Order: structure tokens, then C-alpha cells, then sequence
């Protein structure tokens, strides 16, 4: 909500603005093979393939979660040098993440989790064991490879094997094209005058060029700083955005919508949602934050990513010919369908394991990525 | 396919809860309320004696 | 919630603007071996030496950044006892540092911008008297604020509140 | 008008509402009145790290 000052607020009442976010679903993920009847005399390959299918589907879910988190994570913590260069740079790096989460006034009530890749986790362990092995913490980092399960202010510090590598961006000299302002809207009018909901997350930016840009690129703008999300106080950290989609040669979609404080075209209830100090100017430079190809660290508030799933009603009577059952995906807590069907003409059968779900980043501003060793 | 009437779903009770803020300094600060009637006829000002030396 | 945050922001701004006791260091808080403690302890010692009353307690407020650097000071140390390992596992640098009763980080602390004043000199030999009131114009006795003093200088260029 | 309590701090305001019959529209106002005062500026300090210029 906004605030005025003083007495005599006549003709200064505001309205009510309620922003909203949509969660959608992807395409079903399948394992699908076929076998002729002569191949079923020995069924060991068939059973082993079914089990491999279960494992692969589960790990695909995990990979999708990791990739969505790394691509959509707006909070970018960078360091010009690798972990291990200094006596507490791993603690410094996690504490940078925690400090940006705190200063932004992001909600962390459900908990915070920090995911290292194995290399950076090993470098944190190296930092711990370069000290005196006296102590529970260095002793566990020596006898085991583990840094403590809580580090800096994070309630969960893990090691993720599937954290993607963020390839370096090749974009150079990118600038905005004309002043652009982005307004918080609950809905907007299409043709026929229907009210259509608007996703508050993304924003489309016209740039001078979008040549070397890709999904997951981390960028910032020259002079644009974060705000405390309630106090609206300017932060020392440049506002960071992740590229969601390169839609043209001159348009890019970025996952936190930049609402500027100094924008005079906003209503007070629109300005109440500001997250950056100033709007995007005409010739303002675009900073490229993934300057060196590196493997990522991901941290979020726990509610930021969700998996939405839908059943596949293949057990309906309308599918009489094919034989369907329930297929349990081992670890990720998802359920799929297992269907089989044979053809008399070719004496061959089909086996389809179908899983339908969708990974959603509800708070991409509460998802962060950490890039160490970002030099040149 | 199946051309039927569409709906739009709003999970109203499922708010996202984006912000958390804390107030240390104003919690630690003293809070004074003078008499209101005397405050009005002043410029909302009270004078406070300092400890004598 | 917004009204609470506004009053907090105002309290922080007033406290930063009105702070008479100034503890400056040539270097940042993360550079030397125990300089965050030294920084808090300088504050505590100037309060003690001046014999200021602090019966109601004392409080130190850090930046999130300066709090992080104090934690880094506690964490870059080879030996891990209760305090360094709490600074590692948590961000905390203990609620009591030096002689202060409460030490904690405040998000809403402002930035103090450098002044461009250079070569400022005092124009006349000026003295100030402790007065409860002074006569003005009409001869009315008007109360004097014991805090502020107005000083003539060579120039106020570059000087701000 | 009713009293409005601001969380986590020792401050109360007012909550006012008023209707308009011509427009069938209401007005809602939350007013908070306060002042921040440093009564002992000699007992307030500032720490300024890295003053090297």
C-alpha cells in the first residue's frame, strides 16, 4: 500500500491494486518403446527397461526443477574469483546471498535453502580444512567432506549434482532502446473489451540488440538499484534480472518486472510495488553478469518453486483396448500411468509410461543464483 | 476436439506472501505522549529539563 | 505494515543525522583482524570516557553489509570456538559486543554522503554560553535549546544536514 | 472513526470511513501522527568505516 503525508488529502485518494501470478503445465513426459512377440521369450530386458524408465523420469523431474531455478532466478550473487581464494570466501559467498535476501525484505518464513555444486562444495570444505583441525566443524569437514548443514543464515545448505552450467553470454554493448516504463496491472483489455489477467512476474524490454542473449542470462542495468520491498530504500546492489526468453532481435523478456520509484506515469498504488530506484533510460547500458562459463549455485526461499501435476485419465472406459495401470515414480513423489497395447497384424506391442507435470517459479525474485569466478 | 465453455480460476485464498520486514530501531526507541490539549496550543512542542550540574 | 516501516525509516534517518559521537575508520570493517570489535569498542569507550548516562541501556546497529563484515571477521579466524562457529553457522556476531548491551543489524540505515566542503575556517573567535533563555527584540525571555549552536564559518559551501 | 494499532511498535492511529450517497462510493483513511526526536544527540553515535579520501 502507498502512503501520503500531512492533512488535506482531498482528491488524493488512491485505488486498490491486486497483482497476480499464473501457474501452468508442460507437456507429458513419456517413455515409449515397442517389441515384437519373438523378443518376449526373455523378458529380463523388458523389466529392466521399465525400471530404468522409472529412474530416468524421476531424474528428469529433478533436472527440470534445477534448470527452472537457475534460469528464472533473479537474485544474482557474483564474485570475480573462485571459492577458496581466501579464508572465508565460501562463507562470504553464502552470506552475500543471505544479505541480499534480507535487505530486499524477501519473505523467508517457510525456510531458505542453498544449493552448492559439487565443485564449490568441495572448495568450501577446502576452506574449512585449511584452518586448524581443532574443532567440530573443521573435523567434520576433514573426516567427511561436509561443510555444516547450516551456513551463514541459511536453514539448509546442500550439494546438488544436477546444477546446470551457465554458459557465458557473448552479448556486448547492449543498450536500452528509448525510455521504457513497466506498470503493475492486475488485468488489461484485449479486443472485445474482455478483462484478461496479467502475470506480474515478467516484463518485455526493447534493447539495441539481443544477439548473444539466451534464456537464463543474468543481466543488470546501469544505475538501476534494488529497493527494500517495503521501506523502498535504495540498496547498494544493482538490480539483477534473468532473461526468460529472447523473443526477437530487439526484444527480451526478463523475470522480475522493473517498477521504478521515480516513474511519474505510475499511480500511487502502482508505485507501491516499485522494486528499483529509476526507470530504464534510452541509451542506458546493459550489464552482462555471466561473463565466464561457470557452474551455478542456487539458493531460494523454499516456496518459490512448485511442481504442478495432473492425472492422465487413460483408465477411462473410452480406452478399452489398451491396458493401463498406475506407475509410481520413486523419489520425486509423482504418479504416472503405465499402458500397454498390442497389434495383431505385426505381432508387436507398445509400452508407454506417461507422466504429466509442470515446474513453476512462483517467486523468481526469491530465487537466486550464485556465480563465482566471474572475471573478464 | 472438445470445444466447450472455458473458465478462469483464481485461487484467492492462496496469496504469495512476498515481503517480510523488521523494525529494530523503532522498537528500541522510547515513546512519549504529552497531554494533547496543552500540545495543541503549543507548536506541538514540549520543553524538557536537562539534569542539573 | 507500511506505516510501521515508515516510522522505522524516519527513526533511522533522525538518529543518523543527529549523531554527535562520530567513530570513523580509514579502512572498511572486513580488513583487519578484530576491527569490527574495535569499532564497537571505540563507540563504547567514547561513551564511557564522556561519563554519559546509559542506565536505560545501550544499543549498536550495523548495516547488513557491516554486519556481514563483522561476521566475516569472526569467521576468517583459524580457531573455532562458540563465537566463531556461531558466526559460521548463523550470521550472528553475538548480541553483546564490547560493552554494548544489544548489537544487531538494521536494514533501514541510511547512507551518509561525503561533503565537498574544503578549507572551512572559523570566522571569529566565538564562544557559547549555557543559557536557559535569552532576551530577543521585544524583551521576552524565550527558551533556548541546549543542544544546537549556530557557528559562523568562512563558508558553508558543500555542508549539509 | 476507530483506533488503529500499528504492529510491532507502540503507535496507534485512527481508522476513518465516510460514505457518499450521490456516487455510492466510500472513503477510507488511516492517519498516524508522530514525531521522531533526538533528546540526547550527544548520546547518539555514528560509525563511518572506510573514510579514506
Amino acid at each position: 500500500s502507498p502512503t501520503q503525508e500531512g492533512w488535506d488529502l482531498t482528491d488524493k485518494a488512491t485505488g486498490l491494486l491486486e497483482l497476480n501470478v499464473a501457474v501452468n503445465m508442460g507437456e507429458p513426459d513419456n517413455d515409449f518403446f515397442q517389441l515384437r512377440a519373438d523378443d518376449l521369450r526373455d523378458e529380463t530386458a523388458y523389466r529392466r527397461r521399465i525400471q530404468s524408465a522409472a529412474r530416468k523420469l524421476a531424474n528428469n523431474v529433478e533436472l527440470k526443477v534445477a534448470n527452472m531455478a537457475a534460469e528464472m532466478g533473479s537474485l544474482v550473487i557474483t564474485s570475480p574469483d573462485a571459492i577458496g581464494t581466501n579464508t572465508a570466501d565460501a562463507w562470504n559467498f553464502v552470506a552475500d546471498a543471505e544479505e541480499i535476501m534480507f535487505s530486499r525484505e524477501l519473505n523467508r518464513d517457510m525456510g531458505t535453502s542453498y544449493f552448492f555444486n559439487p565443485q564449490d562444495y568441495k572448495k568450501a570444505g577446502y576452506d574449512l580444512t585449511k584452518r586448524d583441525i581443532f574443532g567440530r566443524i573443521p573435523e567434520e569437514a576433514y573426516r567427511d567432506g561436509t561443510i555444516q548443514r547450516q551456513v551463514a543464515g541459511f536453514d539448509d545448505v546442500l550439494r546438488s549434482p544436477k546444477l546446470p552450467v551457465l554458459t557465458k553470454s557473448t552479448a556486448t554493448g547492449i543498450t536500452v532502446s528509448g525510455a521504457q516504463s513497466f506498470k503493475p496491472v492486475a488485468w488489461q483489455l484485449d479486443n472485445d473489451g474482455n478483462k484478461v489477467n496479467v502475470d506480474n512476474r515478467f516484463a518485455t524490454v526493447t534493447l539495441s540488440a539481443t544477439t548473444g542473449m539466451k534464456r537464463g542470462d543474468k543481466i543488470s542495468f546501469a544505475g538501476v538499484k534494488f529497493l527494500g520491498q517495503m521501506a523502498k530504500n535504495v540498496l547498494a546492489q544493482d538490480a539483477t534480472f534473468s532473461v526468460v526468453r529472447v523473443v526477437d532481435g530487439t526484444h527480451v523478456e526478463i523475470t522480475p518486472k522493473p517498477v521504478a520509484l521515480d516513474d511519474v506515469s505510475l499511480s500511487p498504488e502502482q508505485r507501491a510495488y516499485a522494486n528499483v530506484n529509476t526507470s530504464l533510460a534510452d541509451a542506458m547500458a546493459v550489464n552482462i553478469l555471466n561473463v565466464k562459463d561457470a557452474r551455478t549455485n542456487v539458493f531460494w526461499a523454499d516456496d518459490a518453486i512448485r511442481i504442478v501435476s495432473q492425472p492422465i485419465p487413460a483408465n477411462h472406459e473410452l480406452f478399452a483396448g489398451m491396458k493401463t495401470t498406475s506407475f509410481s515414480i520413486p523419489d520425486v513423489g509423482l504418479n504416472g500411468i503405465f499402458a500397454t497395447q498390442g497389434d495383431i497384424s505385426t505381432l508387436s506391442g507398445l509400452c508407454r509410461i506417461a507422466l504429466w507435470y509442470g515446474v513453476n517459479a512462483t517467486r523468481p525474485e526469491a530465487i537466486g543464483v550464485g556465480l563465482p569466478g566471474q572475471t573478464a | 476436439a472438445l470445444n466447450e465453455g472455458q473458465i478462469v480460476t483464481l485461487a484467492v485464498d492462496e496469496i504469495i506472501e512476498t515481503i517480510s520486514a523488521i523494525t529494530p530501531m523503532a522498537q528500541k526507541a522510547k515513546k512519549y505522549t504529552p497531554p494533547a490539549a496543552s500540545m495543541q496550543r503549543s507548536s506541538n512542542t514540549i520543553w524538557m529539563p536537562v539534569e542539573q550540574e
